[PDB]
């Protein structure tokens, strides 16, 4: 089957869009398409959020997705397909969660490393640059896979810092070390 | 000896809560700045090993 | 000082932290952390949290890896990292742990320094094959005359101390643990059985007394206690006899011969119990997991005397099963009857009698019996058994005008219950087992009164070790009763009964 | 949040790619995940309520559970025989078995294949498995006699025809 | 080439993903390679989605989800061959007797579908035993089951060894003991023992073929074990024409293995803690159990009870393919006989007036009313007195005790262990035997006459003996 197994529930509907749009190899329209209504659902926010809840009808729901191939008609057809399924299978909830995963999966099958380097602070786009570069260098990139890499603060991390991407980290904390500390320090 | 090894126990717990507040000085201190430089330095020369 | 040693050990760690796979707890409820990651994780595999917790990876699902923590869930919350250390359960084995309290994971619980031990050897490993054993003719001497003559055990086998709750169970195991300090400290190292005592479920202040006790006769040097407190985790505790049976391999490998004394499986069934629960695993009958049976089987058959080709040593083992009601028909007991060679099942009326050991004769049996017998005692205690089947049917004949056989049978009866008595926590030696029970086949303990036939035996041994030490030495020996032995046992013995 | 039958991915992936797979899902039905005796076909939209339907492994069933969008059919037949996404045609008709005057000294299976081979069933019809129970106005009582040749079970046990008498 | 990457690991129950229409079917074996050399696994659902469910025989510890599994294509095919006759083979079909790799003809799958209606058997046939006790009070029918009871060691197993020595002499047939949740030192004893005894000679010949199913083995392969066997027995009996007897062991320990792997489908086991599937799995063992045209497997088998329950629905399914039950008394033992089996407990449903010949049904019924009034007559007897019997009882109670005597009757295996080699007895003269015995022929000759001797030509030989 298509590359990058997923093994999402409700992600299945992705999976399957990925597969079945990969077969007739309109992927690329895909997921610019679904940028775009996704975009739409960005700017419908009232009723395009706040009617995301589930009360529609079967006749409600498909008027909901009329009105929304009425505001833009850039749409892979395949997708339109899909519009359908999710209308009928009341799937609404889940449905900017498809429209990530297929962007996850489509991104994974063009290529593209995500990653980011959570951190006490916000570190440097010189750092940032850096560590990019360092992370290119290691043979972690193997090419084919690009990157995304996105310091955060976060309080939490205390001590070090810590690099995550490709499901690889090198974890710096304090805590550890003060565990370590501790224990013996008791016994 | 018995109070000997309790106190000897009892120190390593009194110093031990010292210790805590060494942890709270190096992590207010921009020595959590200069070793963070060290630690970005040290995985980005270990890593690159990888 | 102290200090200033764990301030350089944490200087001494700064190890590369590149974690080839991670984990992310996606929800922790129940100590059944699912997590996001894993890849290539090998099933039981130990995993190390944020939090610090040990783990073991039961399920693999496709889309979670529902680790079991061994952890305490306090410090555990969603999203925790989840370090894949990448190494199936391992503790040390080796002859590091005599005279060693230590948890599962090896830690010392006793702090007798860290464990130092020739290896660290995985917990769960398969059973010896039928040409890898070699059959048992081994006896092994627990000090208590009646379970030497009664149930003679042997090596590398399999057989049960069943009986009811807090009889001091643990009491009767106790025993035969220090009749084998006797033994240890002969060279032979078939004579040096290295216990392991499986304490499953059982308090840390009771432990610390059984720990005391060992101390007080000097036992911790051979012994090893593997311990599963109360308070011990249920991963713990359910994989506490695989770990100690792992150590046990060191020894049985080495060619050397240990007994493990499974304390008590009842416990280890409410572990699994809950682990299955948990993972929502359907419970078996009795509300006891399905596959309870293939548990404790894969366990008890590790007991076992290996071929001579594979060095002719053994892990001998003794099993401990509570029975909440005396019930040997609870669906444990039932299981695990089958499975083993041999019960023994303590009478709790005996007990409360006061007659202590309390032992069932007619509910105990061994399978191997008296292939594992001293032929001095054999000889001497073919006769015991028959006797004792009359004294069954004759002590309703306690209800008297009798037969003057049935009532012979049931005053030779009598002094020969309150002759395989022994007070608790004070073994024998085989040299002075084998004489006293010659004295009563040969009916001189029947006239000596019941309640002289205390200050009997005491005196009697002290006779006999003042008479002939000499004889009693060479009975020791030879191991054999020989007619002239026998002649001159039945001399002295009449010489001491004048006295 | 739910899990429909629609959304196996294969069957999604034909809703995706259009619209599903040409009205073949009305008469015949691909066989979807099976295994415990019972089957999940997709199709077979035109199934009477306990038809018998012939699975390509020769196995037949009986469908039991009609369900939106699938149904549960009862395999009559081992599983070995019978494999996922198998092409199920409808017999068309409800479980029948033939019924006749010659099955006089046959042996037959329960679908009625003659299992002493004394050829084939010279059966007048097929008639359907179930067939309710006459009810007070077609009844009649009973006055002929069965004798068993065993006294007891024919001085203190009278029977006679027609009757429902059990021997336990 | 069909191969899948482990989807899931949880406990025994491996789920396989297979690349799309390249799927296999139900029953097949999966070989996954792996440094354990192999784990097979047999498919036991389809989850759909390409996806399959399987249960595992080797232990599936350490497993590492994605690895790429094989797919065989069918079940398990198992060596079988004259060859195979003195190996004690696992599950998967592979030397455990350690003598290397099993000399082997061809191979075949381990399940296999009962022989059609046509080729069951259409008339009764009773198997030549040669323990009189058994030929008169329960003789042995070809393609029966006969269902033990009683302890082991003294009492069944050198029983079992007897019954391959008779076989052998009865047919020159063989046999497969396969040993269910068997504590691997009391096999090793028994294979160790059955080399001793000769009846596996690898020195020499080996009839009875060992595959034993140590508890410690998964619950799939103890499950797995009983089908490889039967199709051992099936190759002989089919395929070499033979006629064989096929030991089983516990089947409750068959019963239990079968529970669990149900359990773990999720399979709702049904009352008493037993699998929904009960019925069928010992349906499709126990109808392969049968006279075939070409052959006829007769098995005995071992029925352990759980807690003396008859009415727990296994074991009602056990009697209910029982033909026979031998139920072996130590007080029997006791008695100085060996054989150890308790007559007036030990029935057969083929017994039957014609079944047996008239002549042999009712010298047997006479026998029956013998020893049944010799034992009810026993009791008030002892009590009140010896002299207490009447001339008529006393005549019965004479000739009882010579009929208790005349059971004992070594067995040839126990020529070593009792010391006296075997007497075998062949079924039409045990009838003549005891003929004469209530004629009272030998009611004139004494009581330990008849005491360790076989038929009616031996207990000439030893009225002669005793006297002489």
């Amino acid at each position: 089957p298509p590359p990058v197994r997923l093994f999402g529930v409700e992600g299945t509907y992705a999976t399957a869009l990925y597969q079945a749009a990969a077969k007739n190899s309109s992927i690329d329209a895909a997921f610019q398409s679904l940028q775009k209504v996704e975009s739409t659902v960005k700017k419908n926010p009232k009723l395009g959020h706040l009617l995301l809840n589930p009360a529609l009808s079967l006749k409600d729901r498909n008027s909901v997705i009329d009105a929304i191939v009425e505001t833009h008609k850039n749409l892979d057809g395949y997708v339109v397909n899909l519009l359908k399924v999710l209308s009928e299978n009341n799937r609404l909830g889940c449905f900017e969660k498809i429209a990530s995963d297929f962007g996850v999966l489509n991104d994974a099958h063009n290529g593209l490393l995500k990653g980011t380097v959570t951190s006490a602070e916000p570190l440097d786009p010189k750092s940032f640059k850096r560590i990019e570069k360092a992370l290119s260098a290691s043979k972690l990139v193997g090419q084919g896979k690009s990157l995304k890499l996105e310091n955060v603060v976060k309080p939490e991390i205390k001590g070090g810092l810590i690099v995550e991407l490709g499901d690889k980290t090198v974890d710096l904390s304090i805590s550890t070390k003060i565990q370590k500390l501790n224990k013996v320090l008791e016994d | 000896v018995r109070y000997e090894a309790s106190l000897r126990q009892l120190e390593q717990r009194q110093l031990a809560k010292s210790v805590i507040s060494r942890v709270q000085s190096e992590l207010g201190n921009p020595k959590f700045q200069e070793k963070v430089l060290q630690q970005s330095i040290s995985e980005i020369e270990q890593l690159l090993s990888k | 000082e102290v200090s200033s040693i764990l301030e350089e050990r944490i200087k001494g760690v700064s190890d590369e932290a590149n974690l080839n796979e991670t984990g992310r707890v996606l929800a922790v409820g129940d100590g059944i952390a699912r997590v996001f990651g894993l890849n290539n994780i090998q099933a039981e595999e130990l995993v190390e949290f944020s939090s610090g917790v040990k783990g073991m990876a039961l399920n693999l699902e496709p889309g979670q890896v529902g680790i079991v923590l061994f952890g305490s869930d306090r410090l555990v919350k969603e999203g925790e990292l989840v370090k894949r250390t990448g190494n199936i359960v391992d503790v040390p084995v080796g002859p590091g742990l005599l005279g060693r309290v230590v948890d599962a994971l090896g830690n010392p619980i006793d702090g007798k320094g860290p464990i130092d031990a020739a290896g660290r050897s995985r917990a769960q490993v398969k059973a010896p094959g039928i040409l890898p054993r070699r059959s048992v003719h081994e006896p092994v001497q627990t000090g208590l005359k009646a379970v030497d003559a009664l149930v003679p055990i042997g090596r590398g086998q399999r057989e049960l101390i069943i009986g009811d709750r807090q009889t001091g169970k643990t009491a009767v195991a106790l025993d035969t643990i220090l009749n084998q300090k006797r033994w240890n400290n002969g060279s032979d190292e078939s004579k040096k059985l290295y216990c392991v005592y499986v304490a499953v479920g059982q308090k840390r202040s009771t432990v610390a007394q059984l720990v005391q006790t060992l101390e007080q006769h000097d036992a911790m040097k051979y012994s090893i206690i593997v311990a599963a407190t109360a308070s011990e985790a249920a991963p713990l505790q359910y994989l506490a006899p695989f770990t100690a049976a792992s150590i046990g391999e060191w020894f049985r490998d080495n060619g050397k011969h240990a007994l493990i004394v499974y304390d008590d499986l009842s416990k280890q069934a409410v572990a699994y119990r809950q682990l299955s629960l948990l993972l929502r695993r359907p419970p078996g009958r009795e509300a006891y997991p399905g596959d309870v049976f293939y548990l404790h089987s894969r366990l008890l058959e590790r007991a076992a005397k290996l071929s001579e080709k594979e060095g002719s040593g053994s892990l001998t083992a003794l099993p401990v099963i509570e029975t909440q009601g005396g019930d040997v028909s609870a669906y444990i007991p039932t299981n695990v009857i089958s499975i083993t060679d041999g019960q023994i099942f303590l009478e709790a009326e005996l007990f409360y009698k006061g007659i202590r050991p309390a032992i069932n004769v007619g509910l105990s049996v061994s399978r191997v019996g008296s292939a594992a017998q001293v032929k001095a005692l054999k000889q001497v205690a073919g006769s015991l058994k028959l006797f004792l089947a009359q004294y069954r049917e004759v002590a309703a004949f306690a209800q008297s005008d009798l037969d003057a056989s049935t009532k012979q049978t049931l005053v030779r009866g009598e002094r020969l219950t309150q002759l395989l008595k022994q007070n608790q926590y004070s073994p024998l030696a085989t040299e002075e087992q084998v004489p006293l029970i010659y004295a009563g086949v040969n009916g001189h303990l029947d006239g000596i009164e019941l309640s002289r036939i205390g200050e009997f035996e005491s005196s009697f041994l002290s006779y006999l070790k003042s008479n002939h030490n000499e004889l009693l030495t060479e009975i020791r020996e030879k191991g054999e009763l020989s007619k002239e032995l026998l002649a001159s046992l039945k001399s002295a013995t009449e010489s001491f009964v004048a006295t | 949040t739910k899990a429909q039958p629609t959304e196996v991915s294969s069957i999604l992936e034909e809703r995706i790619k259009g619209v599903s797979d040409e009205a073949n899902l009305n008469e015949t039905g691909r066989v979807l995940a099976v295994g415990d005796g019972i089957a999940r076909v997709f199709g077979l939209n035109n199934i009477q309520a306990e038809e018998l339907v012939e699975f390509s492994s020769g196995v037949k069933g009986m469908a039991l559970n009609l369900e939106p969008g699938q149904v549960g059919i009862v395999l009559f037949g081992s599983d070995r025989l019978v494999k996922e996404g198998e092409l199920v045609k409808r017999t068309g008709n409800i479980v029948d078995v033939p019924v006749g005057p010659g099955l006089l000294g046959r042996v037959v299976d329960a679908l009625g294949n003659p299992i002493d081979g004394k050829g084939p069933i010279d059966a007048a019809g097929r008639s359907r498995a179930q067939v309710k129970a006459p009810g007070i106005l077609p009844r009649r009582s009973v006055h002929e006699p069965v004798q068993t040749g065993l006294k007891a079970v024919d001085a203190l046990v009278p029977i006679g025809r027609g009757q429902r008498e059990l021997i336990i | 080439p069909i191969t899948g990457k482990v989807t899931a690991v949880i406990g025994a129950i491996v789920d396989v993903h297979f690349e799309q229409s390249e799927l296999p079917a139900i029953l097949n074996a999966l070989e996954i390679k792996t440094p354990q050399g192999k784990l097979v696994l047999e498919v036991a659902q389809h989850l759909g989605e390409n996806t399959v469910r399987t249960i595992a025989m080797d232990g599936t510890e350490g497993l590492v989800r994605g690895e790429k599994v094989l797919d065989t294509g069918g079940p398990i095919s198992v060596p079988v061959g004259r060859e195979t006759l003195g190996r004690i083979i696992n599950v998967i079909g592979e030397p455990i007797d350690e003598r290397g790799p099993i000399k082997s003809k061809l191979r075949k799958p381990i399940h296999a579908d009962p022989p059609s209606f046509a080729e069951q058997s259409t008339s009764a046939e009773i198997l030549e035993t040669g323990i009189k006790v058994v030929d008169l009070l329960a003789p042995y029918a070809r393609g029966g089951k006969i269902g033990l009871f009683g302890g082991a060691g003294v009492g069944k197993t050198v029983f079992i060894q007897e019954l391959i020595n008779n076989i052998a002499k009865a047919h020159g047939g063989f046999s497969v003991f396969t040993g269910v949740g068997e504590r691997t030192r009391e096999g090793n004893d028994l294979y160790r023992e059955m080399k001793e005894t000769g009846v596996i000679n690898l020195e020499g010949e080996s009839k009875v073929a060992l595959v034993f199913g140590q508890m410690n083995e998964p619950p799939g392969a103890r499950a797995r074990v009983a089908l490889t066997g039967l199709t051992i027995a099936e190759y002989f009996r089919d395929e070499e024409g033979q006629d064989v007897l096929l030991f089983i062991d516990n089947i409750f320990r068959f019963t239990q293995a079968g529970s669990e792997v149900s359990a773990l489908l999720g399979r709702i086991p049904s009352a008493v803690g037993y699998q929904p599937t009960l019925a069928t799995d010992m349906g499709l063992l126990q109808e392969r159990i049968t006279t075939t045209k070409k052959g006829s497997v007769t098995s005995v088998q071992a029925v352990y009870v759980p807690a003396d329950d008859l009415t727990d629905p296994a074991p009602a399914t056990t009697f209910a393919h029982l033909d026979a039950t031998t139920v072996l008394s130590r007080g029997i033992s006791e008695l100085g006989i060996y054989p150890a089996v308790d007559p007036l407990d030990s029935k057969s449903r083929l017994l039957d007036a014609a079944v047996v010949g008239q002549e042999h049904y009712d010298v047997a019924s006479k026998v029956q009313e013998t020893l049944q009034t010799y034992k009810s007559l026993q009791d008030i007897i002892a009590i009140l007195g010896m002299d207490e019997l009447s001339e008529q009882d006393k005549l019965t109670v004479e000739r009882a005790r010579k009929i208790q005597r005349f059971l004992s009757q070594p067995f040839a295996v126990a020529e070593v262990f009792t010391g006296i080699p075997g007497k075998l007895v062949r079924l039409k003269d045990t009838v003549a035997s005891f003929k004469a015995v209530l004629e009272g022929k030998y009611d004139n000759i004494p009581e330990h006459a008849f005491y360790m001797v076989g038929g009616i030509e031996d207990v000439v030989a030893k009225a002669e003996k005793l006297a002489a």
